[PDB]
Order: C-alpha cells, then structure tokens, then sequence
C-alpha cells in the first residue's frame, strides 16, 4: 500500500472501521434524538401519554425518519443491511441513559413512569425487508407499513401492566394514569396530554387498528422523502465559494 | 418558587387565594399531609390568559419529594382538568405523602389551559427518614395490592433489554462479517453481490421469522398475565361546586362591595395606597382586616391584634387602616395603605413593567363577633417615580 | 465551585499540551 | 512511522468523558441546595459562576484552536506522501470520534436532561442548571470540536484544502443553527466519511487484497 | 423604524470577512441585537407616561386614541400583553435575540434568492 | 468593479485599507448607537411599556 | 305505516346532559334531522326549540 | 359545475399565441371569470324564492331540506354567510376576479406538473 506491509494494512482496516462504527452511531444518536425528543416528544417521555389513537400514530411516523436516512446511507455505499437498527438502536441507548441518569437519577421520577417506546422491532422489520429485495421503492411501501403495524404489539409487552385497572376515589383510572397523577411532574396537567378523549365518528372497538394502519400509510410518504434526505446527506460534493 | 418572577397584574388578577393550609410541616417518609385553601376567580380575569374553564390544580413543588395521594377542588376528587367558574370561588385540597428526605418549598398551584402556571402561596415541609422505606401501596380492581414505586418496571426491563441486545448483536453481525471499508470498496468498485447474496438473505429472513415469532408470543403471553385491561381515562370533569357559604364574594343576602377608585404605587417600591368605595351590604358593624393579592396577606393590626399561622414570606403585618367600623347599610369611602417590604420583595412594585397597570385581589371585612365578609378589588392604579 | 474554570481550563490545557 | 497512532484520541476522550462525568455530578450535588432558587445568592456562586466563565473560556478555546491549526497549516500540502495522507486522515478519523462523543452528550445526554428538569422547576430565568450545562456549555463544545475537525481537515489533506467539503460545512455550522423554544439538521457526517472513504479507496490500486 | 444602523454591522460584518456564512451567523445576529436600542432614541419620549382619567397610558398609546383612525381599534394591535410565562423583567433581550437568530435562517435564504435572482440565463421556449 | 471581478480576481477592488476603513466606520457606528442609547436614558429615566 | 305521499310526524323531546363530554364540541352550533337510509321519506318541514 | 366553456376558453387563448405564458395569464383569467356565467343558467331555476312557514329560502336550499341526507347538517356547509366588509353587491365579481387571478399561479404550477409527469427518463436503481 502507502504501508510497510500487509500486517499494517490489515490492522489499520480494522481499526479505522471500528473509529468508523463509533463515530457514525453516535453521529445518527445526536441528530435522530434531538429530532425526536423535540416532536414525539411528550408521548416518548410519559407513560400516561402512551394512548391508544396519538402516541402509535406520531411515534412511528416520526421514528421513521432517520431510520430512512441511516438505510440510505447504509445500503447504497455499503450495501450493510443495519440502517434502521443502527439508528433506532441508537435512540433507544440515548433515551434509555438518560431517563435511568437524570430522570430517575437526579429528579426521582419512577422508570415506570418514564420508560421509552419500544422500536426495534419495528426497526427489524424495515431492515430484513430491505436486505430481501433491495429496493427502497418496496421498502417504503410494504417495509414501513410494516414499521407501522408492528409498532404497537411490540409495546404492549412493556405498557400492558399498567393498563390494568384501579377504583380511586369513585373513579375509575389506569395503573398510567395513577403513576401520572401520584409523582408529581410541576408542568404536565392533564389537559396538555394529547391522547384519545372519545369520538361520535369512532365505531368499535377498532381504535388501535385503524391508528396502526394510519401510521403504516403516512410512515410510506415519510420514508420516502427521508431516503432522499439521507441520500443528499451523503454529498461529496466541494462548492469553491463561501 | 419562581412566582416572585411572573407578571404582577397577573398574579393579582387571576386567582385570589386564600385560607391555604397546610396541616404537618413536617413528615416522615410514607406519612400524609393535606395542603388545603380556597381560591376566588378574579371577575377582571386578563385576556392574556385563556379561559380558566380548563385547568388543573396541583401540588407546586420540585419534582416527586411528596406523592400526590389524592386531590380534590369543586367538591369533586380532581385527577383530571376542571372547570372554574369566573367570579367564583372553589375550595380545594391535596393529600401528599412523604417521599425524599429535605426541605422542600410546596404550593399551592392552579394551571390554565392557555394560561401556564399560577402559583398559589407555599411553606416548607421538612421530610425525614430513608427513600428506601417509601412505599405506596394502591389496590387493583381484582383485589391485589401494588406497590407503585417499583411496580411494573422489572418487566419493562425485561422486554426493552433483550431487543436493546438482540438490536446491538445484528449490528455487530453484518459489521463483522465482511465489514465498513471492504464494503464501501466492493460496492465504489464493481458491484456489491460480493457483500450481499443468499446466504446473506437467509439469515435475514430467518431473522425476521424468529422476531415476528417472538412479537407474537410476547403479545399473547401478556395477554394471558393481565387479560382485562382499560385505556387511559382522560376528559373534563363535570362542573364544580363553587363555594356557597356564608360568605364569600356575591353569595347570600348579606354582602360587601368594593369599588376602586384610583390608588397610588411608588416606585420603588414599598407602598400602594387606595380609595375604596365600600358598601355595606350586611347587617353588621364591619372593619376592614385583610388585603390578599398574589398568596400576600396584608393584615390590620388593629383586626389582627396577634397574629395568625402562615409562612415567612407573604405574612404582612401592615395594611393599615382608619378604624371606623362601617356601619349597616352604610356607603363610604376609604383611604387604604398597603405598606410592607414583601411588596418589593414578591415583586409586586414591578407593575411598573407590566402592559396593563392594575391591581386585583381580594379585601377581608371583620364583624364585632367572628364573621369574614369578602369584597373582590381591582382596577387602575398609578405609578409615582422614585 | 469554581470547578467552572477548573476542570474546563484543565481538560482544555491537558489538550493544548499534547500538540 | 505507524499509520494508525490514536493517543490523541485516547486523551480527548478520557479528559472529555470525566469532564462530563464531574459536571453530572456537580448538578447532582448542586442541582438540589444551590439550583432551585434562582433569586438566592447560592445560585450565583455554583450555578452563574459556571456561565459567566464558560462562555468567554469556550470563544477563547474556539477562535484559540483554529487560529493554531491555521498556522501550523501545511503549506506544502499537494506535495503530501501517500503514507502521510493516510495517517493524516486516520487522525481526521480521531477527530470525528471525538466529536462523535461531544454530540451525543451535548445533543443527547444534556438535551434530553433539559427534560426531567422542565418538571422539576417553574424557571425564575432562563439559566437553569440544566441549560447553564446544555445550552452554554454541551453545545459549544463540540461546537468548538466540529469546528476544529474542519479546520484540521482544510489545513491537513488535500481536497479538504481548495473546496471546502459541502458536507462538512454543514457539520460545523449546523450547529449555529440549533435553536428551541420559547428536518434541516446535523447528519452530513455521512458526506464526510464517503469523501474519507473516496480517498482510501484511492490510495491502492492493488486491492484484490480486500 | 430605524434600521441603517443594523444594516451597517451587516454590510461591514461581510466587506471583513468575504464570507457570506460568518455573515449569516455574525452578521445577522447582530442585526437582530441593534435592532431596538437603534430604534431607542427615536421611540422612548413616547414611552412617558400619562394618568388619563384615572388609568395608565404611554403617550404612544395617546397618540394612537388621540388622532383618531378610522379602522384602527386597539386589539388589532398585535402587542405584548404579558404572559404567565414571563420570567423577568427580560422582555426586550429575549425579542432581540431570538430575531437575531431566526435571521440567521431567513438572510441564508435570501442570500440565495439573490443569487437565483442574478441569474444570466435564456431559456429558447414560452 | 464588474470587469475587475469578472476577470481576474476582485482584490483590486477591495483589500484593506478598504476593510480599514469599514471597521472604522463600523466602530463609531456602534459608538454613536451606545452614546445615542445612554443620551436618551438620560433624558426621559422612567418609561413604561405600552399599556395594552 | 304510509302511502306514497302520506305524512306522518316523528317527535319527541331532548335534554341536553349537563356535563356535556370534551370530546364533543359545544351542541351551540346543530342540526335536527331523520335519521334514514336516503330520502325513502321527504322532509316537509321540522322544528325545535319552538322554530320552524 | 358546468366547466366546458372556460375550459374552452383555455385551449384557445394557448391555440392562438403558442404561449403558455400568455395562457398562464389571460387565458386562465378568463378561466375564472366566465365560471359563474357559464353555470348561471343550470342554477338559476333554483334561486327563486319560497316562503316556507315565515322563513325566505331558495329552491336550492328547499331541495336541501327535503331529500334527506344523513350527514349534511347546514352548518357543515361553507357558503357566504354576510360580513361588515362587503360593499355592493359586488359579491359574484370580486369571487370570479379572485379565481381568475390565483388560478394563474395554480396553472404556472400544474403546467410544469404536466411536464414532470411527461418524463422520459429512465433510473437504474430501485
Ligand atoms: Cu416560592 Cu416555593
Ligand atoms: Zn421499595
Ligand atoms: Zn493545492
Ligand atoms: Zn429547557
């Protein structure tokens, strides 16, 4: 090469490709989790917020984001098929870190009440249907419909024990709900919450289903456009002029 | 804390609180205190404030040093938002329950929709003992006990844990097995394929099957732990029942009324002085004692010869004065001076700042015998400089 | 309490004498 | 002569890791007692003394690092052997490892920290502890770190020099654009490390060892 | 409104440094922070005050009631009214910040409109 | 001007001692701003925001 | 039971339940109707309230 | 609605000046304002007028009434309803010149849609 010989050649790929590794899980942390913290929010932070209608429907569609990006990056200069674990990996250790260091750490707040959304699943899901068929074009469709489907079974596991039911006062209230009230937050009155309050137009008994599906369709439109963007990220372009 | 730092015509003209108590001041962990008061809705109530007709009552302290146990305002257990009624005035308390060793500041606190906080006044709970002996505990539909502190979080851990892995292990898988560098060269080179075929698919799709697998059997598995289950209850509570004794701003026949008219704030920065048209409305002999605006309590001590139990901060003992008891009936003008440091101290002599000049809050009148007769105050009032 | 400019001016030092 | 050196790194991770560590928990002991009351006097001596000396201490150590990597600029660089142009850009590697770390804790750890506090407190001010650290401190630097990677790469490698690399404008400026209240982001890494990955590609054309 | 001042630190902000991206940044940062106190001298002898008829006002605000327009009722206006979530005391400071900041956004645009609106280009067909 | 951009490089059109002059002009710019600023809190020391 | 042609008139009364659910706007803007699949019966007039 | 006629209009305005240009402008303004005359008599009938139990109406909104839909509340509807603003009898007019006018941005738009939607590139990669 430029080196001494092939034992140096061989040592620097592999090291430069762990720098590499490192430096880009972090790198997609950073970007994703300011992204995500600063739209899902809200429903990620709180279990009383992780309702039937709103938190599956602007979870996936937002999550999906950087997932399209991260496989626009992966696939098309590597083909590595990790784009959407590699970044939803990332959120889940960001987010995780920080509600076990300094929501419960420094402000005392119960994991219980403070415990992210489950995504890897879903993240699996848009990896293997991409490395199956590698077209974006049939990612985005049948890929992240099944994002959006899986999103929620995935979660019932970790959110289920607190949808059982208590009497309080005369009044009915989830396990949620109670975590809600009991450890108080000093800005989260409910009434800010933004979860499913009831409908004339809901028939059944399909309210999870439909938001399902709804997150399926629109993650489609978003993962699309995001690919895009993860490919434009990837410019090597120089410009000349600043 | 903090409220000292909001708009002082907004803390006079929103909510006027009042007889706030708080029951222990101090506690050990798992030991319950209520923190009790009254609240009057200003009638002026500000237009850059939304409707008071969504709100939430709270306990203002920093962070869960204090579990909220129970909580109820109107005369209704208030988990969820409620209504208050403008002019109105609504009887609230908290049950909370010892939590973090400290002392810890706790208010009273009323958030509106498109408002923000409003903080009612507050007073130091020293919480003693070990966190480690904080329990709950709560009981379920179905009969059991939980323990909420801990409750349910194992099994959050042991279903986020295992995928947060199994996610890290298909990132290690790929990268090692024909890695970054060889990989970009392959594809920038001729084509990929040497990266990427069947086998490579197979483990893919293997994969995949075992996840969805997994999905599915933790899905119906903890379907079969908890198998009746609820959403979330969430909406307004049915209107509240204000305060109907006895009285107690526009309630009964016998009333005090209070018109402002005109009054004077220096600046800076210690002194407001107003003139009062009062009318007497009841059958009694009355005196003014009280002026309360954001939490403060400006007292006469001609009325309050000694001298009730209420924080620091807050507690003054001058809003003297002219005693003259106001006879039945009678119609009269009064020259009131409000004049104590905790003007300047909670900020309220920053009106000056404001967009809207004016003072609000509520004036306590003072029978022979026991009875309090309440007269809302507010309007106009005029800075003088230095 | 001033481990403001302390541990700041420290681990930017440590770093400027290793150039 | 080794390609691969990564000392450098070593140290700036380590001395930036338990820089972060001490100031976790200095608001962990300061957060409580010095942090809650933002009118007392405790806040300005643990809390406002970190933000009137942060600020003028990260410009300083800014403009202070591009203005060395400037001067001690290659002014030979078209000239660079092919081996020093691969350690070169080994240690631009280094950098953006570094500043990896930056980002996740000043766009991650301290962002989302901002989180917990927010129900904590009803803010006498906007100098929180928890923006003092994120805001004032976390951002700027690997702010600064960004930018110096940059610096570095534009003053080190041939084609980081004449052209200034799209994708690594965006990665030192994006961050002057970060702004919350009361998707355009950080992620042109991707850019960067294919142009890093365009010239090692490059420097072999004997590579059916790979 | 008074603005030669803050369009001078932008001109001068970009002759020094022949970057349109310190200017940007810089530049438009401090467009936004000389924004009011440039616009002070001009403004503040109407920010006296007046008792009128037992109430506060600003002779601005007089001036408005005063020379009576015929479509200019006061609540069109679009003004501080206070909030809840005012900390201070810090009202002007926050405007000017956060107009410097969100200028920043808008002049990177407009840079570029400018330069599509230089453009030299025919185009054969219309 | 054109031309010289057009052509070559500009640096015939601007290098210091036309930054100079520009940061000159920029210096007592702000310093009339802050001396116009002080001035006027001179005069009128008490104001108020417009009542709303 | 009605020929082609034939009225017949459906009534009764409503009271509104005073906690009226935030999940349903305020019933001060509505709309009486007969609840039917398409016109099998035309609607000749209707009233509520006290008002055609 | 009866929309044959400016859709007329539009095909030759481009027939006679090969311009879309001129089309975008001109033709499409015309576009707008002949809408209402060109549905004028298919809509007339219906705006004559009954006194049903007190109450003016037209034969539209009797229609209306009578064939009952089951989710047609007259609320949901979103037609002129009177403001303060109007002045005239200027109603229809002021509706076709404002149709006419926004519609020139929406065909220099759709225009260019047209052309994308023609293309014949071909991509390599999905
Ligand atoms: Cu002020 Cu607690
Ligand atoms: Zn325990
Ligand atoms: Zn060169
Ligand atoms: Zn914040």
């Amino acid at each position: 090469g430029p080196f001494n010989s092939v034992a140096e050649a061989a040592g620097c790929v592999a090291t430069t490709d762990w720098m590499l590794l490192v430096l880009l899980f972090f790198a997609v942390l950073g970007g994703y989790h300011v992204h995500f913290m600063l739209t899902a929010g809200d429903w990620d932070f709180w279990v009383d917020w992780k309702d039937r209608r709103m938190w599956p429907t602007v979870l996936p569609i937002l999550g999906v984001t950087f997932c399209a990006a991260s496989q626009a990056f992966w696939w098309v200069n590597f083909r590595l098929p990790f784009g959407a674990v590699f970044a939803v990996l990332g959120l889940m250790i960001g987010e995780w870190i920080n509600r076990y260091v300094n929501f419960w750490g420094w402000t005392y707040f119960p994991i219980s009440l403070v415990f992210p959304s489950a995504m890897i699943v879903p993240a699996i899901w848009l990896d293997v249907i991409l490395l199956l068929s590698g077209s974006y074009v049939i990612t985005a469709v049948v890929g992240s419909l099944g994002w959006g489907l899986l999103f929620y079974p995935n979660n019932w596991p970790a959110i289920a024990a607190f949808h059982q039911a208590t009497e309080q006062h005369g009044q009915l209230m989830t396990l949620a709900d109670l975590i809600g009230l009991h450890f108080v937050r000093t800005s989260m009155p409910e009434y800010i919450r933004m979860v499913e309050r009831g409908t004339l137009r809901t028939f059944g008994k399909d309210v999870v289903p439909v938001a399902a599906f709804f997150s399926g369709f629109v993650s489609m439109m978003v993962y699309f456009l995001w690919w895009f963007m993860g490919r434009w990220y990837s410019t090597t372009k120089r410009i000349e002029q600043i | 804390h903090g409220e000292k730092s909001q708009q002082a015509f907004l803390r006079m003209r929103t909510l006027n609180w009042y007889d706030v108590q708080w029951s222990k001041t101090t506690v050990n962990v798992n030991e319950e205190m209520i923190l009790s008061g009254k609240v009057h809705v200003f009638s002026a109530w500000p237009q850059a404030v939304a409707n008071p007709r969504v709100s939430f009552l709270n306990a203002g302290e920093p962070g869960p040093v204090l579990v909220r146990t129970a909580q109820f305002i109107g005369e209704q257990f208030a988990p969820r938002s409620v209504s208050l009624e403008i002019g109105k005035d609504y009887a609230f308390s908290i049950n909370l329950r010892g939590r973090r060793a400290g002392r810890w500041h706790v208010h009273a606190q009323i958030n509106v929709e498109g408002g923000g906080p409003i903080i009612g006044p507050g007073q130091w709970i020293e919480i003693k003992g070990d966190m480690k002996d904080f329990t709950d505990p709560v009981t379920l539909l179905d009969g059991s006990t939980v323990d909420l502190e801990n409750y349910g979080i194992s099994r959050i851990y042991a279903w986020h844990l295992p995928w947060l892995a199994v996610g890290a292990a298909w990132i290690l898988f790929w990268f090692i097995r024909k890695g970054i560098i060889a990989s970009y060269v392959r594809v920038a080179e001729g084509r990929p394929d040497d990266v990427i075929g069947d086998d490579d698919r197979r483990i893919g799709a293997i994969v995949l099957a075992l996840t969805i697998l997994a999905t599915i059997v933790g899905y119906a598995v903890t379907n079969s732990t908890f198998p009746r289950t609820i959403p979330l209850q969430a909406g307004l509570q049915k209107p509240l029942t204000p305060i109907e004794t006895e009285g107690t701003v526009g309630v009964g026949k016998e009333q005090v009324t209070t018109e402002l008219n005109g009054g004077v704030y220096k600046v800076p920065g210690r002194e407001l002085t107003i003139n009062v048209k009062v009318k007497n409305g009841t059958s009694q002999p009355v005196r003014l004692g009280e002026y309360t605006a954001a939490g403060l309590r400006f007292l006469n001590p001609t009325v309050f010869t000694q001298k009730p139990d209420f924080p620091d901060y807050l507690l003054a003992d001058r809003g003297l004065s002219n005693d003259d008891v106001i006879a039945p009936g009678e119609s009269k003008e009064i020259v009131v001076k409000i004049q104590d440091a905790r003007w300047d101290i909670e900020r309220l002599s920053d009106l000056a700042y404001d967009t809207d000049s004016q003072v609000g809050g509520l004036l306590f009148f003072f029978t022979p015998d026991g009875k309090r007769f309440a007269a809302e105050i507010g309007g106009p009032v005029i800075p003088k400089f230095v | 309490a001033a481990a403001a400019a302390a541990a700041a001016a420290a681990a930017a030092a440590a770093a400027a004498a290793a150039a | 002569e080794s390609v691969v050196d990564l000392r450098g790194m070593w140290i700036g991770l380590a001395v930036l890791n338990v820089f972060y560590l001490i100031v976790r928990i200095y608001e962990q002991v300061f957060g409580w007692r010095a942090g809650l009351d933002s009118f007392a006097p405790e806040f300005q001596t643990y809390w406002m003394s970190i933000l009137w000396t942060e600020i003028p201490l990260e410009l300083v150590s800014g403009l202070g690092l591009a203005g060395y990597l400037w001067k001690t600029r290659d002014r030979n660089v078209d000239a660079v052997a092919p081996r020093e142009e691969m350690r070169r850009l080994v240690v631009l590697v280094q950098w953006l490892v570094v500043y990896g770390i930056a980002i996740y804790w000043g766009a991650s750890f301290f962002t989302e920290q901002d989180g917990a506090w927010h129900m904590t407190v009803i803010r006498d001010t906007d100098f929180t502890p928890s923006h003092i650290i994120e805001f004032y401190m976390s951002y700027p630097i690997y702010s600064v770190i960004a930018v110096g990677a940059f610096f570095y790469a534009k003053t080190r490698i041939p084609y980081f020099a004449h052209g200034y690399s799209l994708a690594f404008l965006i990665v030192a400026i994006g961050p002057f654009m970060i702004i919350p209240n009361v998707g355009w982001m950080a992620l042109g890494v991707f850019g960067v490390v294919l142009q890093i990955l365009g010239r090692i590609h490059a420097l072999i054309g004997k590579e059916g060892v790979a």
